[PDB]
């Protein structure tokens, strides 16, 4: 009877709803962070509902039969844990309430069980993770190898600091270190670069450096970043490398090591970033995406007065006028948005009013049509259509504005979408947004639930610590901008980590909360959180997606152009011509002799190219010559060079253009594109996709405009602040509250300045730039601080007054970056798919010769058995062969290599001699055993041993290993030069590589990387040329800019070596915001227009704001386009290898 | 807020040694110039406080006449420990013992209060 | 920014000449105060007699007749941290020939460190009656022409051989 009642209670429509409603309410309570005492009673009730809900299920299912029905399901295990925990706490409990309390967050997980269909989504997510097993192994191995290389090459390097040369009272470097521990005390002693947290990193070599005179370089003390950033230990090196792989603030690690290590080591980073980061991340996407398709597709496959009104009313319907009246309105809407686009911080009084008058007319017209619209079809008919309801809400808002949060008013701009119905692509963007809250609504909901659990979990665990510690983290003694103290704040940190910004925040948590706790939480958010985000992106994207002597002469010239020596000769000139470009720069004044030959050398080049062009005309004729795209490019370049030469000989030079014209030379490397077969193929693919890219860009521009317009209304003119010029610190606002007040201070004070941000929302054009930084996550935080801080147009900003304006940025990122990028990626890859289909289903990234080679590599995939080999007749020879052949013996060798690998890991900075000696000796035994194995295989195998490819790699490794040990030893006896020695040891890492032979899963992935090398090479060549043209433009244009942020000695545009280093850094668009900033400032007091620049003719160090913006922005976009290509090339090959 | 752990009531037999144990907990690492600890005694709840031991760079024992030479420091502050020892406790030692700890850079000042009762 | 460039070694007689001595600080950010001394010993004679001292903003010139008049500062101006010290002579004369040694004294202000440093740049110049074109300029111009002539000869050379062959082909058929 009771069981029937309970069972009756268990399955009911209301009960599932009741259990769920309480749970959502419970979540609001977790967010309290210091709930009042009275709330405690409420806490009891939640405990009561769960037991009751929990008790009935257990009572009915069990039948006092051990709760067999109840505990059989996995989810129920979770409920039992929660009930005991609430109950356990009342009972004697463990000491850490916060650690113990954190469990309560588990109730939130219950929500997953209650909501219908959520259980299915979570299961779907777990299935995807299983596919990722091989990639995980390779990633750990890859990160591990680089960590070993990084540790050997850079250990102890981050330690360098400039220690002053003269010390009073017979003090010693050693004596000084133990006695003092204070930033103020430390500053007197080591250099410290004007307010940086830590001492300047110095270098031994000529390339790195440098310390000011009177300061010498010695290595002592903690690594920069609280000691967190160091290459000293394997664990620390591993963290540093993991950061590089995910590219989080990777630029600083790169800048820091290069400075201490020297620029020559830039090579290490290029290989790691290029192979380790671009490639590894791509592999993860392919596997997740590939895995998603099987499950998505596999599941899908299984399924398959009164009379007057009528006269008047009939007339209104005729008035719908779809051919013209409906169409006419859209023109009106487009015009209206354009009207709204005009705004600025400084607006004249007459202009400000005109905008107001103009808005009313538009507001009236939209309403009249709506009121007018209603009469023609009747109200019920009128509200039937969804767009109508959508249009209606906007019109109503405007009417209320006149009499009855003015921001909502800024909101009428959405109206702009209406055009979506007409536009094919816009319709697609509308479709994508719908899918997230539509079919994929359950999946999107999970992301929301997970973000919520983490924000609360982080808050419970580290909330108290941030407040008490504050000081370890902040000099001031106040909370930092990013912290985990409150739910909104805790939430912001979690959201930041979804974008790859985890490292900066983590150092802060670690100082206050300790290393073990902070590391575990952040690592989980990053891995678990990102997997869900990745799934949503991929899931969303895929679902959405689905005499006449003259004639003889003419013939002959044709013969000359066609001939190989000539084609070959011309190419040499192009490389040579391009190379001469690199020499020019700030150091050209020195080495006057090279300058003279180069100037003369160009003239010979100009003559050769002009001469070559004439041959082209005779051989091809004008019609053939000008119908070619390449020739026009080629013809145009000779002309610019030709004009400068004629103008130059004549004199009458340096008067702007032609002088501006000289800078146009950087275009010379451009003719190289036509000559190389590999480079041309890649370019053809891009041209194929520009029209398609153009369509997406239009949608992005229209979409971004609404955000930009919205942004302008909210923050236009509010970013100004009064700052102390010496340290750039905003005044309190207790004093100097408004701009008017700030000026009075200047009149009686020397260094106070009232100044704008430089990248802001003052006008619509600027807003677009501000948005671009937020979209890329570079330089975004400086802007956000400004937005929240802001109060009014002529008033000094208070600290965190707005606080909720953060929401604006969060919404833009989700819509502006997550959705559009989803759209950008979807169209580009698809367009690439169509191109492949057109050219007979053949890869479009390789030259014809490359294709033959690609096929040969395909052959290596086959497993046909090779000959077994015959044991030699001799038993002595045979047993060894017999022993060697056995698989068990091979497993032993695999174990031995792993043992060897662990030995390398134990090495650490400042280990000591006894420790150092043992490692050296253990290493020797390893070399002997490995050499021993090689000899044994050889005795039994004989000629057969050389047949296998792997055996040869194994044999080669042994030769390198013995030589590496001996050479290091000879080097030690000979001495002189430590650096050659570290590189020499790098040979041991070779043995670790043999591990790949053992693992079948990792090898398949590795084979895929090898297959795509030909395609990647062509893109790499094209990418290199573009980087080269930009470096040249940069050297002439940006050398001499004042050094501010991101531009300092090294990592500057002063010379070609330097320019290349920067361009590589920005290829990933990291720190692009920093380099651009010095270029932006123009006029006093930002910079001095005329500066002496000893040793050179040029005057002033002012960036060209217009030229600078085009240059950085164009580069960011172009590099991104090519990188999309790497993503495309890797995916194609990966599907093929896995597919086999 | 500095974390302070002391027994609210400490009952000790006349003539025995009384360790007054208090725990102070705060983030950071203690600084000798920076760390300051003060101990005061009161005969009763409303009674004037008499400082009897301080830490300022080092331990300073004020040698109050009311304690003779029976007060000793009994704690390693670097351990968050600032306990004191009252040897050979006498009936007049009954009262309130206050520990005040101010630790730079921590702005907050910890306070522990022990009611010492002397048996018979 | 600052670059170090060596001064020209030949001065035409009866014409103005500029001597370049440029010294660059290791780090641009650091700020220090500089002063300079230039000492010149005429050719055929041992030793150096200081000719000028430049400290603060004013330039002090020695009273010796060889350089009396004829000298103007072309150094960094108003900086007080010169970096570039150069001397310009008007009406160059034979008497102005020999070895020039320029020493720099720099006060660098650090957080609690004050550093005094000395760097010596010596400039040697010989007066000549007529400007002599640099050898590099002459060799390159002559060298460039040969290339222009050789390439053209090569191009014309192929046509005579290639063209004749082409003409021959038409006749055979
Ligand atoms: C702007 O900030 C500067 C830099 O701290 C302030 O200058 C300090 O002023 C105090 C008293 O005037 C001096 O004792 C310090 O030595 C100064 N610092 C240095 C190193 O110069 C300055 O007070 C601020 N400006 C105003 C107008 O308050
Ligand atoms: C801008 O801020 C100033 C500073 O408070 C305001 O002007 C006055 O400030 C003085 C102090 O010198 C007070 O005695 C006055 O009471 C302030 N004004 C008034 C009317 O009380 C000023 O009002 C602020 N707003 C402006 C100038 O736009
Ligand atoms: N301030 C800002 O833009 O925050 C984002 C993040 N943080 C920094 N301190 N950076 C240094 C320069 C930079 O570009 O702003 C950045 N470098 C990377 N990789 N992301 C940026
Ligand atoms: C070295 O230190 C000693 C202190 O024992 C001092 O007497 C001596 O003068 C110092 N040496 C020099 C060269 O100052
Ligand atoms: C400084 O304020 C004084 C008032 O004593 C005024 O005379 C002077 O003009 C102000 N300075 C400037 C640059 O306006
Ligand atoms: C010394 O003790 C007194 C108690 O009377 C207290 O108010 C004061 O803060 C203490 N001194 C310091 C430096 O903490
Ligand atoms: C040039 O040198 C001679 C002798 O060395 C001297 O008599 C003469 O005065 C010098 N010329 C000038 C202009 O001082
Ligand atoms: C060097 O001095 C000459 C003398 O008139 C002066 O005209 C010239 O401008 C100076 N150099 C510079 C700074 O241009
Ligand atoms: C050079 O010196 C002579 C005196 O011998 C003087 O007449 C002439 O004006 C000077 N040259 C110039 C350019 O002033
Ligand atoms: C260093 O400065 C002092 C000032 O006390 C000065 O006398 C001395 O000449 C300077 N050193 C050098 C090498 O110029």
């Amino acid at each position: 009877p009771l069981r029937r009642i309970s069972i009756k209670i268990l399955v009911h429509s209301l009960f599932s709803m009741l259990i769920m409603c309480t749970i959502l309410t419970n979540c609001i309570f977790m967010t309290m962070n210091n709930p009042p005492d009275w709330t405690k009673n409420v806490e009891y009730t939640f405990t009561g509902i769960y037991t009751f809900e929990s008790l009935v299920k257990i009572l009915a299912r069990g039948f006092c039969v051990g709760e067999f029905t109840f505990l059989r399901d996995p989810w129920n295990w979770l409920d039992f844990v929660v009930i005991v925990f609430a109950y356990l706490t009342e009972f004697v409990n463990l000491g850490n309430v916060s650690a113990l309390r954190t469990f309560r967050v588990l109730r939130a997980l219950k929500t997953i069980s209650v909501i219908p269909g959520l259980k299915t989504i979570v299961g779907a997510l777990i299935q995807s993770v299983k596919k990722l097993s091989d990639v995980m192994i390779l990633t750990v191995f890859c990160l591990s190898v680089f960590a070993l290389i990084g540790l050997q090459l850079f250990m102890g390097n981050l330690k360098h600091k400039c220690f002053r040369n003269s010390l009073e009272n017979n003090e010693t470097l050693e004596s000084i270190m133990n006695t003092l521990e204070s930033e103020e005390d430390f500053r007197k002693y080591f250099y410290y670069l004007e307010g940086s947290k830590d001492a300047l990193l110095c270098g031994f070599s000529t390339d790195s450096g440098q310390c000011p005179e009177g300061y010498t370089c010695v290595k002592i003390g903690r690594n920069p970043d609280y000691g967190y950033t160091s290459f000293d230990t394997f664990s620390w090196a591993f963290l540093a490398l993991f950061r590089l792989m995910t590219q989080d603030y990777w630029e600083n690690l790169y800048q820091q090591t290069l400075r201490a290590a020297g620029k020559t080591y830039m090579i290490f980073f290029v290989v790691v970033i290029f192979l380790g980061s671009f490639y590894l991340i791509n592999l993860i996407l392919a596997v997740v995406a590939m895995a998603y398709k099987e499950q998505n597709q596999a599941n899908i496959e299984e399924a398959k007065c009164s009379p007057y009104w009528i006269k008047f009313k009939k007339c209104i319907y005729f008035i719908v006028m779809d051919p013209f009246v409906d169409l006419a309105i859209t023109i009106c809407i487009v015009l209206n948005t354009l009207f709204m686009a005009m705004e600025h911080h400084p607006m004249t009084e007459e202009f400000k009013n005109v905008l107001a008058i103009g808005n009313l007319v538009f507001t009236g017209i939209f309403a009249a049509e709506m009121v007018l619209k209603l009469i023609a079809m009747d109200p019920y008919e009128y509200f039937q259509v969804g767009w109508n309801i959508f249009d209606s809400l906007i019109v109503t808002l405007s009417l209320v504005e006149l009499f009855l949060l003015s921001v909502l008013r800024s909101f009428r701009l959405l109206r702009v979408f209406k055009l979506a119905k007409s536009w094919p692509t816009l319709n697609m963007l509308i479709k994508i947004i719908g899918n997230s809250v539509g079919a994929l609504g359950n999946l999107t909901l999970v992301l929301a639930i997970i973000v919520f659990i983490f924000a609360v979990v982080g808050m419970q665990l580290f909330g108290k610590s941030y407040k008490e510690c504050v000081c370890k983290i902040n000099d001031d003694c106040t909370l930092p901008r990013w912290h985990m103290n409150d739910f909104f704040h805790s939430f912001l940190i979690v959201f930041r980590v979804l974008c790859g910004e985890w490292i900066e925040t983590m150092w802060d948590c670690m100082e206050v909360a300790g290393q073990a706790m902070c590391l575990i939480v952040y690592m989980m958010v990053m891995v678990i959180g990102n997997l869900v985000v990745l799934n949503l992106f991929l899931a969303l994207l895929l679902s959405s997606f689905s005499g006449k002597i003259w004639w003889n002469i003419r013939k002959t010239c044709y013969k000359i152009v066609e001939h190989s020596w000539f084609e070959s000769f011309i190419v040499l000139m192009i490389l040579l011509s391009s190379g001469a470009l690199a020499f020019e720069d700030i150091y050209i004044e020195r080495k006057k002799t090279i300058k003279i030959i180069l100037e003369y050398a160009d003239k010979i080049f100009t003559y050769i190219f002009i001469l070559e062009m004439l041959l082209k005309w005779i051989a091809y004729g004008y019609k053939t010559y000008f119908t070619n795209a390449w020739c026009w490019l080629d013809f145009l370049i000779v002309d610019v060079s030709l004009v400068t030469l004629v103008a130059n000989t004549l004199g009458y030079s340096d008067l702007g253009p032609i002088k501006s014209l000289r800078t146009l030379r950087a275009l010379r490397p451009l003719r190289a594109l036509s000559r190389f077969e590999g480079m041309r193929v890649v370019v053809n693919a891009l041209i194929g996709a520009i029209p398609s890219i153009m369509n997406v860009l239009l949608v992005c521009l229209i979409f971004w405009l609404i955000f930009s317009i919205m942004g302008v209304n909210l923050f236009a003119g509010k970013f100004y602040e009064c700052i102390n010029t010496t340290d750039g610190s905003r005044f309190p606002a207790s004093q100097v509250p408004n701009r008017s007040e700030c000026f009075a201070l200047m009149n009686v004070s020397q260094n106070v300045r009232w100044k704008n941000l430089k990248v802001n929302f003052d006008n619509v054009g600027l807003g677009y730039l501000s948005l671009l930084q937020v979209a890329t996550f570079k330089g975004w935080t400086i802007i956000m601080y400004a937005a929240v801080d802001s109060v009014n147009v002529d008033k000094q900003p208070k600290y965190e007054y707005s606080l909720y304006m953060y929401i604006y940025f969060v919404v833009f990122i989700i819509f502006g970056s997550f959705f559009t990028l989803n759209l950008f990626i979807g169209v580009i890859i698809d367009n690439f798919n169509q191109q492949k289909k057109k050219l007979g289903g053949q890869d479009i990234f390789m030259t014809e010769e490359q294709k033959k080679y690609y096929n040969a590599m395909k052959k290596l995939g086959s497993k046909k058995p090779q000959k077994p080999i015959p044991r030699p007749g001799n038993k002595i020879q045979g047993c060894i062969f017999d022993l060697v052949t056995n698989q068990a013996f091979d497993i032993s060798i695999m174990v031995l290599i792993c043992l060897n690998m662990v030995t390398m890991m134990v090495e650490k900075e400042g280990q000591s001699q006894h420790m150092t000696e043992v490692l050296y000796w253990i290493n020797v035994v390893f070399i002997i055993l490995f050499t021993g194995e090689c000899v044994l295989k050889l005795i039994s195998l004989r000629h057969y041993y050389f047949t296998v490819g792997w055996n040869i790699f194994d044999f080669v490794v042994v030769i390198i290993s013995i030589v590496g040990m001996f050479l290091a030893d000879l080097i030690e006896t000979y001495f002189v030069s430590p650096t050659l020695f570290r590189v020499i040891r790098l040979a041991r890492i070779g043995r670790i590589l043999r591990l790949v032979k053992g693992a079948k899963g990792i090898r398949t992935l590795l084979f895929a990387l090898m297959m795509s090398l030909p395609a990647l090479f062509n893109i790499g060549l094209l990418l290199f040329l573009v980087m080269f043209i930009y470096a040249i433009f940069g050297m002439s244009n940006f050398a001499y800019v004042k050094k501010e942020d991101g531009i300092n000695d090294m990592f500057n545009f002063e010379t070609f070596g330097n320019s290349m280093i920067c361009l590589f850094q920005i290829t990933t668009s990291a720190g692009w915001d920093g380099l651009l900033a010095p270029i932006l400032n123009s006029k006093p007091p930002d910079c001095d227009p005329k500066k002496v620049h000893p040793g050179s003719s040029v005057e002033g160090d002012c960036g060209n704001p217009s030229v600078g913006i085009f240059y950085f922005v164009s580069y960011i976009i172009i590099s991104f386009l090519v990188v999309v290509n790497m993503y495309i090339a890797v995916i194609l090959e990966n599907f093929s290898v896995a597919t086999e | 807020s500095m974390e302070v752990t002391v027994p609210a009531t400490l009952n000790v037999l006349n003539g025995s040694d009384a360790r007054l144990p208090c725990t102070f907990n705060s983030c950071y690492t203690v600084n000798h110039k920076q760390f300051s600890l003060n101990w005061t005694y009161q005969e009763c709840n409303n009674c004037s406080e008499e400082m009897f031991l301080q830490f300022r760079m080092k331990i300073i024992n004020l040698k109050l006449e009311r304690f003779q030479d029976r007060v000793e420091f009994s704690g390693n502050p670097s351990k968050y420990d600032v306990s004191v020892m009252l040897r050979n406790v006498q009936p007049e030692d009954e009262g309130i013992y206050n520990c005040y700890i101010m630790n730079p850079p921590d702005r907050h000042r910890g306070h522990g209060k022990i009611h010492l009762q002397v048996l018979m | 920014g600052c670059v170090e460039v060596d001064s020209e070694t030949e001065a035409v007689y009866g014409m103005t000449f500029k001597i370049l001595c440029i010294s660059c600080k290791r780090r641009s950010e650091t700020n220090a105060e500089t002063f300079t001394e230039w000492t010149f010993r005429q050719k055929g004679t041992e030793e150096f007699v200081k000719i000028l001292r430049y400290e603060n903003e004013v330039l002090q010139l020695e009273e010796d007749e060889r350089f009396e008049g004829r000298v103007v500062w072309n150094g960094s101006r108003g900086t007080k941290d010169l970096q570039d010290l150069s001397i310009f002579i008007t009406n160059v004369t034979y008497n102005h020939s020999g070895d020039y040694e320029c020493h720099v004294y720099r006060l660098l202000f650090f957080e609690n460190y004050e550093h005094n440093t000395s760097v010596v740049k010596k400039i040697h110049i010989e007066v000549v009656d007529k400007a002599n074109r640099d050898m590099a300029s002459i060799v390159s111009e002559i060298m460039m022409y040969v290339l222009i002539v050789v390439l053209t000869i090569w191009l014309v050379a192929e046509m005579i051989y290639c063209y004749k062959k082409i003409a021959a082909a038409t006749e055979t058929a």
